[PDB]
């Protein structure tokens, strides 16, 4: 904030929502919780300059699992290959996949 | 970034342009412009609950009644602009020439 | 295959906002929106946004646009145009199909396109989780929390809202 | 009268609760095996079907992190019949 | 005569009474016995889902006790 | 065979449709000291035949000035809308047991507002036009006593799930915890509620109205084993409530758009708000929150 | 970027328990009562080891005993076992509440015989 | 273009 | 006194809807921290467990919790039992 | 407006401007600036002449537009790190996308056609309000995001609003539109420097305020819409036209005249950032400024016009308004250049 | 699979119902936006039902209280104020 007020008197206005890894209701966590822990915790009293750069990683990892990015695509090339390769019968499918 | 997700982003894009050029008609203005919250209500809307965002379903429901508060106003603006100049012809808006 | 309705839906939202975004007549407008408004319900529902999307239903269906529609009549020009009054509005239909064509065929055939962000993306069934929500609905005690973790959004919200009424009535009063 | 047939109907959730609670960890460990055998059986298919590619090793590791990320759902079941997607995936939200 | 209102009210009563009947009947029969299993919760669902896997002919109303057990 | 069972539906609500307007007639009749249809078949049993039949054989004029696709879709969503709400009722089980199907029911049928304001614009006549304005206010006005009642109604049901509304009240009617709001919720649903169409749209509105205020207030016990049981309260409770509808259709001289107006918004709204309030803290008062699950 | 590590086939094989959800619900409330301690150490280890490739064995005794559990029940009631279950089978729900007297039918062996 | 008016006024 | 007796008289003649509104408002927000009964009701909010009570790692002295659901340490439910 | 209506809605735009500088949640940002749209429009639509409705559906719907716009680039950032806090967004799409939402609000770049005419239209006192009070937020915003900012486009922001700022206000007459589009040519100024100092922006930010209402209020003390109204200022009240004069002086910023303390800071700080084209360009066209800001001297107090018969009326009577807040904005706008240091205390 | 099923066919016969049919042979302005200013406001208190079953019930008492309060200050305000009464 610009003018941290509830900084000061140590009230709560918007901080129980500003991140997926608070006090969320009953528990339940958020999807990406394990990876954001990491990511906070590593940039913590590091400042904006440095934790960008230094807590990379942790940011990296934590996006694709907020994104559902690279592995997405690791699929993707997953079935490109297989309907590539079946198709013109050179290996079939073993019957639990069938199902 | 699934197809579906950018079909909303295309459809505010769309959205955003409808109401960045106006025809003829503040009414459709108006419509243009609920329209880009409602594709920001629902993009919003898969984010939370794809990403198991717990607390932030609060969001969506507080976009709508918000941007409620700009299409209130909005209209009732527009009643006023349509009935000193009678129509709601965006054209009739240039009297502010000078 | 039912699988299309990972497209489908999302699909129709696109027209249904170039259906509007061209500019029809306000009353086609409505049409065009509600239309999208109501399709776009089925994505959440299909995401498990049952409360967030039949509250569109509500208040953006039977709400916000119904007024529309109210000041839409009111307005009654002698003389209301029609999707086909205007070569321009079936030009930007045209239009705005092509490029949904364009995004659609290339997402169908290389997947990986670069209009903007990154794009990419399969059937969309993929982002789901695989978790369970045990015996409490996720997004029912999201919103549930309004009351418990929200006491301040609620102030700020609520005070515009009365201070929505004290405006509305202010600049309508006519003097 | 709703005052006593309410607490009535709190103290039967609970004791479903309960049900619930003492059998949940049965389930816990089925869905360990489940995802881990259909894990296991994914990455065997991937060492049967892809060796022509130039470096495309098997279980490469997506995120950095050594952790066990939560499989999402797409490469848990993935290779399978589309009506195992279409049940799984939407499924209850769809069962009404 | 006042009764007269009967016939006509008894017809549509029947008339109304067919989607309840039908519904309750079609559940007894297309689940086998026991009713339609309600999911409001992702426990119940994947409650369902187990017990249409272990049933063996993907049909989640049939039920296997203490006789399927070793 | 699930779609067996909504044909098992639709066609006798249709049917049910059909055939109360008889028992209106012949209510309304027997009410003035006059008879009713009983000249055509037994007691007028035909007569549902002898119209229906009539009215798809009479051709249906079209407005010179009438836009055919609004004239067109607007009975369609007329009747689409008239015959899905039918389909969550917890009628011994229901077809849907939508977990929100309090809301979705509210949510599409405070969508028959858009059928009415387009018949009205789609005719493109004075008397349309105005009509079409004073029914889709009265109409628009009135989901917030609606919602707002079934709202502070369910605070002591536990969800919205209208299945649970039978767990509810099993020991007693609703109606005694909340019986200034069942009088606050049943003269609400009097207001709120091509040609040939708008007969079977309103209608199955008129008896739902009452199905969904026979569950919510006057409930019944659904015995696991045997559904009868239910089948037969249910529709003997919806069918009191349909006939004191129309016993309050020819008792009243019709109500007044400013009175209309002035009713709610002046005397049925800030009391509408009380009573929510009463119905919000009461569970809290006496710590008998309910259970949703 | 690094092996993802999967045990294989071999290990994934327990003596999996054939039972329906009914039958697991009827007989939930005695099954934490008398074999808590198989469960209460394997979901100890899915939360302190926050991995389910760490906790295999674990998942084989929590099995193991719900087997040992369904075999007493089997040798001395067990035709009071499907009275109780095939009525809350019935149950949508499976409402415990209308299910009482087959409950007493249930717990007045295990109370005597267990 | 002409100068604005002085008092910005234009059953 | 006279004024008041007045004022309500004169309210609750011309109109009962309003006086009638406001005093079950009044009630309703005024009576809620009456009862001995809001802190009962939060008690069995708080009882009702929906996620797992994951055990602890037992290392000795703590007597509070206990080794098996049908020891006596921990919480009681009987308060609600009678409630 | 019932005063006491008027006062609350006076009191939520402060309240939604003041959420706006005190809110980590992104979310909370678009409700403060929600708010200060939503109560803004009534305040402009209090005289009910066309030209404020004319000027109240142009600000509405400039807005609101770019209201929505910053809550899609809110999205957008969320998309890609799945944060609500403003620290340092991690999309340059969502940089871009709410950099040109944010800047349109203030009405700089081409995003600030509605600025001349939605001032002009509605009345001189809201006229204040626009131009000093709802220039704040958006700038507390972009000061927080001044780290993430893409200074390629900032400062073609900042060169766009100086240059239209200048040579549109040559081209007018009505002194409303004098003051708007110096206006925007101030906020070119101020602008220009969050990607390498956001304290001088501050600084730019209260001497840019001050000035505005010790002109704003000094033309409301003389009760004046037209340069040729202003002009008979000088028989009635001599002197108001005198410090009105060295007001604008000052609103060039010829030193001592303090008004130059921004631009000669903002020109020290940007050099020490190997920029030197840029601050000569814009200091260069500061000179468009003062052109018009010496006509409207020029025909004020400096050389006095032909007065009318009537304004012998004026002389007997006394202004009613206490000016509130008048003499000390004068002072604190005109001699403060010694007091520079006090940059230290923004800090 | 089942809802938009259902769906399907109840249009399908008010389709074939239809074709058959024809084919064999400021005051209102004003209440509106107040009505949908409202219709906002009941969106907001709807969640209550699960909003009830929360462990820190104290704060919402007050916070849907507060709602309900603040909401019939805003028709209090705006029948006061002429407004709500139907107006000419
Ligand atoms: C840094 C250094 C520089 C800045 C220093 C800080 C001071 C800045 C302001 C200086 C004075 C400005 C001024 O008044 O100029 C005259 C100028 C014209 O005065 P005017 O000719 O009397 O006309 C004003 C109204 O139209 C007259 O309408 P009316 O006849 O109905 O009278 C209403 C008037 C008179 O007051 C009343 O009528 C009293 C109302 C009582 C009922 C309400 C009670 C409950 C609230 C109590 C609050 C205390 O009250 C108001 O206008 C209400 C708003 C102002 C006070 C309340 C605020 C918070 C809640 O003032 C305005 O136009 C007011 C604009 C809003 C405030 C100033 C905004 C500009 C400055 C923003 C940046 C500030 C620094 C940020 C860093
Ligand atoms: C004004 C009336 C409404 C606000 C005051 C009464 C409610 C206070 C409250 O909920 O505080 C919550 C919190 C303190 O929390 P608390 O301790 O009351 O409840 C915590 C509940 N959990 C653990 C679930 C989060 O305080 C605030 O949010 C204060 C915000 C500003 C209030 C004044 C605005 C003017
Ligand atoms: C501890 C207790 C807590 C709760 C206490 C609650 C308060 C005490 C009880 C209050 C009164 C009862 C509840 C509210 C009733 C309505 C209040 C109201 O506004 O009345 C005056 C209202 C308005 O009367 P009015 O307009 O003449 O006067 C109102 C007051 N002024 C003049 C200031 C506006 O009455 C009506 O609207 C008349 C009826 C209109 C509809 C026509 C058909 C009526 C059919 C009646 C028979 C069928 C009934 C079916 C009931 C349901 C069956 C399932
Ligand atoms: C318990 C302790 C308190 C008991 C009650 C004490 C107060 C009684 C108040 C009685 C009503 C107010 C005074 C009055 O008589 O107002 C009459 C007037 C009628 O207006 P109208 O019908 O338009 O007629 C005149 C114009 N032709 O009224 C009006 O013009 C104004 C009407 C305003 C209605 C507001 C309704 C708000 C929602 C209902 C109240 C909910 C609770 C609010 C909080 C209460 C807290 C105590
Ligand atoms: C940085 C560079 C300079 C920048 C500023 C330049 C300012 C001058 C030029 C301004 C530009 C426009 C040209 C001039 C226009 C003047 C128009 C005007 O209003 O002139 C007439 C006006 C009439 O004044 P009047 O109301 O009669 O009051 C006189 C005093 N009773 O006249 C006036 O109002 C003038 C009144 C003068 C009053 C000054 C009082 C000074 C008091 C000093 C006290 C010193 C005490 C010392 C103590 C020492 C020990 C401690």
């Amino acid at each position: 904030p610009f003018f941290d007020v509830q900084k000061r008197l140590g009230l709560d206005l918007d901080r129980w929502m500003t991140i997926q890894s608070a006090e969320q209701p009953h528990k339940i966590p958020g999807r990406c919780h394990a990876f954001e822990k990491e990511w906070i915790e590593c940039a913590h009293g590091i400042g904006g300059i440095r934790a960008e750069k230094e807590c990379k990683i942790e940011f990296d990892d934590f996006v694709e699992c907020l994104l559902r990015q690279k592995t997405m695509k690791r699929l993707s090339a997953i079935k490109r290959q297989r309907d590539k390769l079946i198709k013109e019968g050179k290996y079939t499918p073993p019957p639990h996949h069938l199902g | 970034m699934p197809l579906v997700y950018m079909n909303i982003i295309m459809a505010f894009a769309i959205a955003l342009a409808g109401l960045l050029m106006y025809r003829s008609h503040l009414m459709s203005s108006l419509l243009c412009l609920e329209g880009m919250m409602l594709s920001l209500f629902i993009m919003s809307t898969l984010i939370i609950l794809n990403t198991h965002f717990t607390l932030a379903n609060m969001m969506p429901i507080i976009l709508l009644v918000f941007a409620a508060c700009e299409a209130a106003l909005g209209l009732s603006l527009l009643v006023m602009v349509s009935n000193t100049y009678g129509t709601d012809y965006v054209q009739n808006l240039n009297l502010l020439q000078c | 295959m039912t699988m299309y309705i990972a497209f489908i839906l999302s699909t129709i939202f696109v027209i249904g906002f170039v259906g509007f975004s061209s500019k029809p007549s306000p009353i086609y407008g409505g049409l065009g929106l509600i239309v999208s408004g109501g399709v776009g319900c089925g994505i959440v529902l299909n995401f498990g946004g049952s409360f967030l999307g039949l509250m569109v239903f509500l208040i953006y269906l039977g709400g916000m646009l119904v007024v529309f529609g109210y000041t839409t009549a009111m307005a009654t020009e002698m003389y209301p145009e029609v999707w086909v009054s205007n070569k321009t509005v079936f030009g930007a239909f045209v239009s705005g199909l092509m490029m949904e064509f364009c995004m659609v065929y290339y997402a169908l055939k290389e997947e990986e396109v670069e209009i903007i962000f990154k794009f990419n993306g399969l059937g969309d069934w993929v982002i789901y989780d695989t978790g369970d929500s045990g015996f409490f609905s996720e997004e029912a005690m999201g919103i549930a929390a309004l009351y418990s973790y929200g006491t301040w959004l609620v102030i700020v919200t609520g005070w515009s809202l009365l201070i929505g009424v004290v405006v509305i009535m202010e600049i309508t009063r006519g003097n | 009268s709703m005052m006593k047939w309410n607490r009535e109907r709190r103290r039967l959730q609970i004791e479903d609760f309960e049900a619930r609670i003492a059998l949940m960890p049965l389930f816990q460990a089925e869905k360990d095996r489940r995802v881990l055998q259909m894990l296991r059986e994914n990455l065997e298919e991937e060492a049967i079907i892809m060796k022509d590619v130039p470096d495309w090793k098997v279980g490469e590791s997506v995120f950095h992190t050594t952790r066990w990320v939560t499989p999402m759902m797409g490469e848990l079941y993935g290779l399978r019949t589309n009506e195992e997607i279409l049940s799984a995936t939407y499924g209850f939200i769809w069962y009404t | 005569m006042w009764f007269e209102i009967l016939p006509g009210i008894a017809v549509m009563a029947a008339c109304l009474f067919i989607p309840g009947m039908a519904t309750a009947h079609i559940h007894k029969f297309t689940n086998g016995g026991k009713e339609k299993r309600v999911a409001h919760f992702s426990y119940q669902w994947n409650l369902m889902e187990r017990d249409r896997c272990i049933s063996g002919v993907n049909r989640y109303h049939v039920t296997k006790g203490l006789e399927n057990i070793d | 065979m699930f779609m067996i069972n909504i044909l098992s539906l639709i066609i006798p609500i249709l049917l049910a449709v059909a055939f109360l307007t008889l028992v209106e007639r012949k209510v309304l009749g027997y009410m003035q000291l006059r008879k009713g249809p009983n000249v055509v078949g037994p007691y007028g049993l035909l007569q549902p035949i002898a119209d229906a039949l009539k009215l798809v054989t009479k051709e249906p004029l079209r407005p010179g000035t009438s836009s055919i696709s609004m004239f067109i879709i607007a009975p369609i969503l007329g009747l689409s809308l008239a015959l899905t709400m039918w389909v969550p009722l917890p009628m011994p089980y229901p077809l849907i047991n939508m977990n929100l199907g309090v809301l979705f029911m509210l949510a599409m049928s405070s969508l028959a507002v858009y059928s009415i304001l387009w018949s009205g614009w789609a005719s493109n006549s004075k008397y349309a036009l105005i009509g079409a304005l004073r029914a889709v206010a009265q109409t628009i006005s009135y989901e917030v006593t609606l919602a707002i009642i079934l709202l502070s109604v369910l605070l002591m049901n536990g969800s919205y799930t209208l299945s649970t509304l039978i767990t509810t009240q099993e020991h007693i009617w609703m109606i005694f915890t909340s019986w200034p709001l069942a009088m606050m919720w049943f003269i609400s649903t009097l207001a709120e509620t091509p040609f040939a169409m708008f007969f079977m749209a309103e209608y199955a509105n008129i008896i739902m109205m009452n199905a969904f205020t026979a569950i919510l207030f006057l409930g019944a016990s659904h015995d696991p084993h045997t559904p009868e049981l239910y089948t037969i309260n249910f529709v003997l409770k919806t069918l009191a409530l349909t006939i004191t509808f129309l016993w309050i259709r020819a008792s009243y001289p019709r109500f007044r758009y400013d009175q209309l107006m002035h009713l709610l918004w002046k005397s049925f709204l800030p009391l509408t708000l009380a009573l929510c309030m009463w119905h919000i803290s009461l569970p809290i008062m006496t710590a008998s929150i309910p259970p949703q699950s | 970027p690094g092996i993802v590590e999967l045990p294989t086939l071999e290990d994934l094989k327990v003596q999996e328990v054939k039972v329906s959800s009914s039958v697991l619900k009827a007989a939930a409330h005695h099954y934490g009562a008398q074999c808590d301690k198989p469960n209460k150490e394997f979901m100890l280890c899915r939360w302190e080891e926050k991995d389910p490739r760490r906790c295999l064995e674990e998942g084989k005794l929590v099995n193991q005993c719900a087997l040992d559990f369904f075999r007493q029940i089997k040798r001395h009631c067990a035709e009071p076992f499907t009275e109780y279950w095939t009525c809350i089978d019935y149950s949508g729900l499976q409402l415990f509440r209308h299910c009482r007297k087959q409950q007493a039918k249930f717990d007045e062996c295990v109370l005597d015989k267990l | 273009w002409k100068p604005p008016p002085w008092n910005d006024v234009d059953v | 006194a006279g004024r008041i007796a007045s004022f309500l008289k004169n309210a609750w003649a011309k109109e009962p809807v309003l006086v009638a509104s406001f005093a079950i408002g009044g009630l309703a927000i005024i009576l809620p921290s009456l009862s001995p009964y809001t802190n009962y009701a939060i008690r069995i909010n708080r009882a009702t467990p929906y996620n797992y009570p994951v055990p602890l790692r037992d290392d000795g002295n703590m007597p509070d919790v206990p080794s098996h659901p049908q020891d006596p340490q921990g919480p009681s439910l009987e308060w609600l039992k009678n409630l | 407006m019932n005063p006491i209506i008027y006062t609350t809605l006076i009191m939520t735009v402060m309240s939604g401007t003041m959420l706006v500088m005190i809110s980590s949640h992104w979310l909370l940002i678009w409700i403060g600036f929600e708010m200060n749209l939503l109560a803004m429009i009534p305040v402009l639509m209090k005289n009910f002449n066309p030209r404020a409705t004319e000027a109240a559906t142009k600000y509405f719907l400039t807005q609101a537009t770019a209201s929505m716009m910053l809550m899609m680039a809110i999205i957008i950032n969320l998309l890609y790190s799945g944060q609500w806090t403003i620290t340092k967004m991690f999309n340059p799409v969502a940089m871009t996308m709410m950099t040109m939402a944010l800047a349109m609000k203030l009405g700089l770049s081409p995003f600030h056609f509605w600025v001349p005419e939605v001032t002009q239209g509605i009345s001189l006192q809201a006229g204040l309000l626009l131009l000093t009070w709802q220039k704040l937020a958006p700038l507390s915003v972009l000061c927080q995001i001044s780290q993430s900012i893409n200074p390629n486009l900032m400062l073609t922001m900042a060169m766009l609003s100086i240059l239209i700022g200048g040579w549109g206000g040559l081209n007018q007459t009505q002194l409303r539109k004098i003051m708007a589009y110096s206006s925007i040519a101030h906020m070119g100024w101020m602008t220009a420097v969050l990607p390498y100092n956001t304290t001088m922006t501050i600084l730019n930010l209260l001497i840019y305020i001050t000035m505005t209402l010790a002109m704003f209020m000094l033309l409301i003390h003389s009760s004046a819409t037209t340069t040729l109204s202003l002009s008979h200022t000088w028989n009635k009240m001599p002197v108001i036209t005198s410090l009105m004069m060295v007001t604008l002086l000052s609103m060039g910023g010829l030193p001592p005249l303090s008004g130059f303390m921004p631009k000669w800071m903002i020109i020290q700080e940007m050099t020490k950032n190997e920029s030197i084209i840029m601050p000569t360009l814009m200091a260069m066209t500061a000179l468009l400024n003062l052109y018009f800001y010496m006509r409207l001297a020029y025909s004020s107090s400096l050389t006095m016009f032909p007065s009318t018969n009537n304004m012998k009326m004026k002389w007997q009577f006394e202004h009613t308004k206490q000016m509130k807040l008048l003499p000390t904005m004068i002072v604190l706008s005109t001699l403060v250049l010694p007091m520079t240091p006090a940059l230290s205390s923004l800090n | 699979m089942n809802i938009m099923l259902t769906l399907l066919t109840n249009v399908t016969l008010a389709s074939l119902l239809v074709l058959i049919a024809f084919w064999l042979p400021m005051k209102f302005f004003l209440v509106a936006i107040t009505f949908l200013l409202f219709d906002l406001e009941i969106a907001l208190l709807l969640p209550l039902p699960w909003a009830s079953q929360t462990n820190n019930l104290k704060t919402m008492l007050t916070m849907a209280l507060f709602l309900l309060i603040l909401l019939a200050a805003s028709l209090a305000y705006e029948w006061t104020q002429k407004g709500l009464e139907w107006a000419e």
